[PDB]
């Protein structure tokens, strides 16, 4: 007996299904360490790591919501991006879409 | 004494020590409440002492073990954490899983 | 992409299917449903997801909510589902999915640069819990009650006096003003009740008219047939409710006369099994009426080993009575009957009793309302297996049943329901968060109006708040103005309409209550029962339909000895 | 029927006749009267006399009391008498026989359904202490001096700065202000002094006009005649009093020259014997005068056999004296005297000394001004016997004149003798209620304004309010609005009528001081001897008549180690 | 006459070329001016100066102060001198001599009946301190800062919520209408912080217009370019400060992008060292630019043996990050490096530093700023002894540069200097008195707006406020509508014009920022050294014009284990 | 712990009682709040221990003599109630007449 104990079922969860999803190579340039959110436009990470900005435009990493993909200097590394939803419409950032698509 | 508001509220936490540690010594399984104080007032004192916070976040997971506690307790405590005057200033101690 | 079933749930807490144990009980819940889209959960923290165009959006104020508890375990009355709960202006906004409608999918709680956010993963919302048995001996009640997650107190007093220690009444106009000014200091909303036992109508109108949303009967100052005839006669005419402690005594009559002098209007029955007060020995068949709204005291839930012991030296105290005059103890033996003790919870299990409240300080302790209709619960779950209601493996229908007693169902007995009871959209944001290893113990916080009120803190020097010692202590909420704009005082209508409010120059928020004449056993959430009871007047023992009704005295209980210090 | 006087006594507490101790003490009163018609006592509690259409009617709110203390053993300056008290509006409306005029006979005080109800059989009643002597030094002196049983407090200070640590005065216009506003916070009566040390008139006007009831003048700020005589003539023409702390250095002149500068206007001396402050050696024989009403300060009441080794350090705190500095000690050790404080403990017993205070936290006990009073009383009738007044086998009128001291003779000494003071119709309802074997000691209920402020209180999650911890708890009198509706803000005359509390915003009720000039010794109650007495310059011998006055020190007090757990 | 300068030290404290050791700290202040006339210094007590026509005049209120601090040694960032403190009004009125005009040369102080009196002698007074990082989780803060001797708290928060547990932000008009209503009920000067993480300037605007006094971007609600950019607009707009903690995890850019979206534009930037939060590893390297206002939070001062060992989990908790999720813990050890940490010191020391804050609850302790300041100021004289702007043989100026960093820097910073800050004419009387043994540890009077509000108190019940127990109580200054007329509460110009006081019923005296784009490096008192500094991406070397920087790890702390019960 | 407000104001009831339990090992005559501390807690760690109710009521009346306490103090104490939790929830114990 353990108090408020769980009894989770066993399975899998498949996250951001019937989404557009698309994969790229990236490397880190940079001299210092990278780390990127879920959720954080792609196309506007850090100028430093180096891949093709026009794909993932409008993209985000397909991961676990809260979850990161860390970038160590010199390291590259293929990801999986999936296409934000709602209105498609990006704000904030590097300021470099502010609107729609 | 000038006693500051938070060495009053120390002073609940050693206070609730005192009971768990009596209570401890009839040889009753402690409780949650009870284990916690215990443990807390425990590094409390090691502070006092001159240990270092290293030695602490060690030493707080040998205060008690599985069977001096009532079942579910040690799950109930995944952590625990308490402040102290070390000779060098406050310092915050964590022990982790403390009982096992 | 995919990930594990557990790994998620240690994530963002239980998901469909998942079932979690409350407290140490025997009782488990299973989630119904969950409104999240899979891979868009919103999450707080350093390199989450609520962050500036991403699960935040560029709405103004208006346009979106100012608090958001995140991946909540709702367990109401209603359903035990997994959801985000949006709350703005001090009430409940949506049950949905949170975030940025920019970039996410199924938003219907917008999060914004208002937006303040607090983290339920893992965690139990209830609404809070309404009590509708407080005696006013003391101001100190307020905070137990708080701290236990009661967000809602009604019943009267002046403090400790003789009168109040016996009964919830708060006699008269200069009481009650005075009274309703203090209530701008307590943490909780509140309600007065009003002394009814008189038998000219105009001394309980001016009562009513100074500002009690309901007028208590009790036998302390003579429950007999013309002053309950009169009290209800004024209730239907001022939309106020009568709580009723009936005549022990039989002095003017049985329990039957008494029922036929309610004749037939809606009325609120004390501790109807009668140990806290009533026709000895069969109060307990009120409960079978339709105008009968019935509750229990907390003393005698759940019936241990204990429990009969205790109650001699508690009844005496609490009523004034002598110990050296035969007559006094002979009236406190009669009240306290192992038969109807014993049935009460099985009564409460079938949903034939439809509330549970303290009676404070006066044989029912303040902070165990919530704590001991769960014990219930488990007893009962323990004794009598599955409902005859229940729907798979889980317990979600009992504790959907017992749930209702301490929330919804006194807020409609007492006509606030319109305003707090349940977690439903336009109600006040009254909300307590649980872990599940503490559900129904300590809560992790107590919420009012919006505002947190109360929870458990550490050392305020600490680095963190989470380092000992971790007690609980009074949050914003409870404090001066910001306090009185999240708290409600409830008011008759007729005060209401006399500027009450604004002679007495009262700071909180002002609520009336309504349709305290209109609600009878059938509107009572999951507990409408009303069962062919009977008691035997030699043997005391319960019967309903022929059969025996009783259960078993515990030894041990949940919910006691691994939570507390003392 | 009939019932033994035994058993009538432990159902309604003592009648005429009987007698009954005093705390632990050696003091007995004896009941002088009862105002009850024998069969007809209203009881409280189940099945009880308090009941509608019995011991309650069917009167309005208007013609009914709010609150009635029943069967209550009153112990005040007028009377040592048994009966109930009628409270109505917050103050006390009727001392007599209650009940309901329908079934029952000579009933002068109504209760109807808007009365409360507060039994005080087996207790005694008194009303609220009277303390002209406090220094605010902290904000926490109120609670202390609540729980001891003193309602109203007097004096003056700025909180802990070392004017307030000498002195009782809030100097000037800004502080005052800031006081009076402090002051709604408190649970007491409040009046402010003012510093009245000054040679120039418009700096004490100011004072007055400001919001200051009296005029504090100490030796600290220098009291020469040159000052003495300017706060006597302000208090002349504004109807203030004047409290003083004569030139113990007698270096403006001595004792005589000091009397000579009051000219044989009205003064209120503090500390008359001395050891607190005064004139040495001889500062004692201002009570032989008509315009001098004399208090004593707690410390040296009553004389015993640790009194004296506690007072040099006592002494050097307080006035900020350098024990390095030979000058400095000296004028502290000619101010404790065991021969003036010996003859204090009897001035006292005779009446010349007519009002017992603290000097709070500067050479006096906040909390101990009744206690003390009681236990002077105690060793007087030890070392004296009776009093050439007694009449009958009981110490009733040696009780009269001590209650006095603290009580009713400090509201007249201060002019607020109109709205406390005694339990007499129509003013304040501060009461205080305790269990005889308790007295003076630990109160059972403070009630002020008509409302329990404060009282002892258990377990707040227990089932009653009686099981332990029981220790002081601030009450619904004490909270919020409702605090303010039942504490008095003392202002001068002058203060009112220049709107003083509408510019600073009081909240709690007005009251005006009024009569500061006309009172003389001759009014003091029980305590108006004005004895020939004399000190002798080199020995400090008193002597009245030329007898010699002394007593002997205690090595053991009532109401000390038996009731305190430090 | 003639006196020994050892005497004279003992009856009124330190003068001219005396020297006094700080706490048990190796720094050592010398009095570098006096402004009294030898002989004619002014004391209170019995039979001293203060005293009618002696020192203390016949002037009215309109001529006098309030309130005098004698013989005070002030430690402030513009000198240390010995000298009366004069306060009028709830303001510092004059430093100077005080007396009475009539009979004392030189006095600039006058002193009259209405003047209380604060003997100052043998004690250092000071400022009060203000803390600009912090995050409202619970109220019990604010007694905490008090008493440690801060009198000014800034930051943001609802409660014990996880965007307050991470962020300083009061989220939204709601929120921030309710705090501010809060505000009313607390002990210091408070100014609100806003969520300035928003890429649409209504959003930021509405904030403003609502009542906050700046704008905190914290990386948990996304520190992106963007944001940083749409808030320093905003800014710009509407005179509030913008309070950054920049993007840890590198992901929209490093420091150097940072500073170009930052463009120049006034900022102030929060624990510059980075453990607390910033661009790792380099965030340090900020405090080069003139824009920039870089501040340390207290757990990382001073470099000690523990620190290191502390911090993870401290990470952890604050910014409710994963130990189970890989990229949580990296994130969290790139934060803590040793190398940063011991530089740190160094900068302080340097001036490259210019504040000093707690960032409470969240990786930092809310009462110990002050302490950890000198710890700090001590283990660097220790390592690296006289700065190279000492003068004498004394550490004047050591201590001047860093009373500055938690007094009149902040104030510059958020645009209140001219309402608090220093001990200068004109400014809020918020001071702190402290013995020299005590020191920056703990305070024997708390002074706020002319009031005292906290002190250490004796027994409540004792003869004098001396004995046993003492620890600290709220005073008058702390009481209901005294309260509100000794603290502020600071408002944005916008806030203030649009009425938000009145509409919400703001109890407490307003005050309105303004200057907060105004300031920059070079305007920080003796703390504006902008050098050439820069980090080893690898090593995490801390260097300045190519020379490294670094100290040692104290094993052994002043103002520690001495002074604290635990 | 989450302590409540009960649990602290019980902390006091003990912390009272560890005074008088001193003092009754010096050999002293317990005062009125000294006996009724000590009683009190006594009750609430036979709670502790589980033992029931009606034991309590008993073996409470048995832990102070007339000749440990002070004169007129067994008739100061009619009787003695405290709350505990109990293996089966929080129970009121009413001693009566404790001092004999």
């Amino acid at each position: 007996m353990i108090p408020g104990e769980y009894h989770v079922k066993p399975g899998q969860i498949a996250l951001n299904t019937g989404r557009a999803t698309c994969r790229v190579v990236v490397e880190n340039h940079g001299d210092r360490p990278i780390q990127v959110g879920s959720h954080y436009h792609f196309a506007e990470v850090n100028p430093a790591l180096k891949f093709d900005r026009q794909q993932a435009a409008g993209y985000r990493l397909n991961i676990p919501a809260g979850t990161a993909v860390r970038f160590e200097p010199g390291q590259k590394r293929e990801v999986e991006l999936v296409a934000f939803a709602g209105h498609r419409a990006v704000f904030g950032f590097r300021g470099e879409v502010m609107g729609p698509l | 004494m000038e006693l500051t508001p938070r060495e009053k509220d120390k002073l609940l936490l050693f206070t609730a020590a005192l009971v768990a540690e009596r209570r401890l010594a009839r040889g009753l399984k402690l409780n949650y409440p009870e284990s916690v104080a215990l443990i807390s007032a425990f590094i409390m004192e090691g502070a006092r002492d001159g240990k270092s916070v290293a030695s602490l976040m060690e030493e707080g997971r040998h205060v008690l073990t599985r069977e001096q506690v009532m079942e579910g307790v040690p799950e109930m405590i995944p952590d625990i954490q308490v402040e102290a005057t070390f000779p060098d200033g406050s310092k915050l101690v964590t022990v982790h899983n403390p009982i096992i | 992409s995919n990930i594990s079933r557990q790994a998620y749930a240690d994530m963002f807490g239980p998901t469909v299917g998942d079932k979690v144990r409350l407290a140490d009980t025997e009782l488990w819940i299973e989630v119904e449903d969950d409104l999240t889209t899979y891979g868009e959960e919103v999450k707080f923290g350093g390199g989450k997801v609520i962050r500036d165009g991403m699960g935040q959006g560029q709405m103004l104020a208006a346009d979106c909510v100012d608090l958001v508890l995140t991946n909540a375990l709702i367990v109401d009355h209603w359903g035990i589902v997994k959801a985000d709960i949006g709350v703005k202006d001090g009430r409940i906004f949506a049950i949905g999915k949170a975030g940025n409608p920019d970039i996410q999918p199924n938003v219907t709680i917008p999060i914004g640069a208002a937006t303040e956010v607090i983290a339920a993963e893992g965690k139990i919302v209830t609404a809070g819990g309404i009590d509708t048995h407080i005696h006013w001996i003391c101001p100190q009640q307020a905070e137990e009650a708080l701290v236990s997650g009661v967000t809602t107190m009604v019943g009267g007093g002046t403090g400790p006096a003789a009168g109040t220690h016996a009964t919830t009444c708060t006699p008269g106009p200069w009481y009650i003003s005075r009274m309703l000014q203090a209530a701008d200091s307590l943490p909780v909303n509140i309600g007065l009740l009003g002394k009814g036992n008189v038998s000219q109508p105009d001394a309980l109108r001016e009562q009513v008219a100074a500002g009690v949303i309901g007028l208590a009967i009790h036998e302390d100052w003579g429950a007999t047939p013309a002053a309950i005839d009169c009290a209800l006669t004024v209730a239907d005419e001022m939309d106020i409710q009568v709580a009723l402690h009936s005549d022990t005594l039989n002095e003017s009559g049985f329990v039957e006369d008494t029922l036929a002098a309610i004749g037939g209007r809606t009325i609120h029955t004390f501790h109807t099994e009668g140990a806290g007060g009533g026709h000895a020995p069969d109060i307990i068949t009120a409960c079978a009426h339709p105008n009968i709204l019935p509750s229990s005291t907390n003393p005698t839930l759940p019936y241990t080993l204990n429990t009969i012991d205790e109650h001699l030296d508690m009844l005496m105290v609490c009523h004034h009575l002598d110990p050296d005059i035969a007559e006094d103890v002979a009236f406190a033996e009669s009240r306290i009957r192992r038969e109807t003790i014993a049935a009460e919870d099985v009564l409460h299990d079938l949903g034939a009793f439809s509330l549970t409240s303290s009676d404070s300080q006066a044989m029912g302790r303040v902070g165990e309302v919530i704590l001991r209709t769960w014990q219930v619960a488990h007893r009962m779950k323990v004794q009598r297996g599955a409902l005859a209601e229940e729907t798979g493996d889980n317990d979600n229908f009992r504790v959907k049943r017992y749930i209702a007693k301490y929330t919804i169902n006194p807020a409609l007995t007492h006509g606030i329901a319109h305003e707090v009871g349940s977690i439903e959209v336009g109600k006040l944001a009254d909300l307590v968060v649980w872990s599940p290893a503490f559900f129904g113990v300590k809560p992790a916080t107590v919420i009012k109006g919006g505002m947190i009120a109360i929870a458990p803190m550490g050392d305020i020097n600490a680095s963190i708040p989470t380092p000992q010692p971790v007690h609980y202590r009074p949050m914003f909420g409870a404090l001066g103005s910001a306090r009185h704009h999240c708290r409600l005082t409830f008011l008759s209508q007729a005060a209401a309409a006399n500027g009450v409010a604004e002679r007495l120059n009262l700071r909180s928020a002002i609520a009336v209550v309504k349709g305290c004449r209109t609600v009878q056993k059938a509107d009572m959430v999951h507990n409408s029962l009303q069962p062919n009871i009977t008691v035997d007047a030699q043997t005391y023992e319960v019967r309903v339909d022929g059969e025996l009704i009783t259960s078993e005295p515990a030894d041990v209980l949940p919910m006691a000895q691994r939570y507390f210090l003392f």
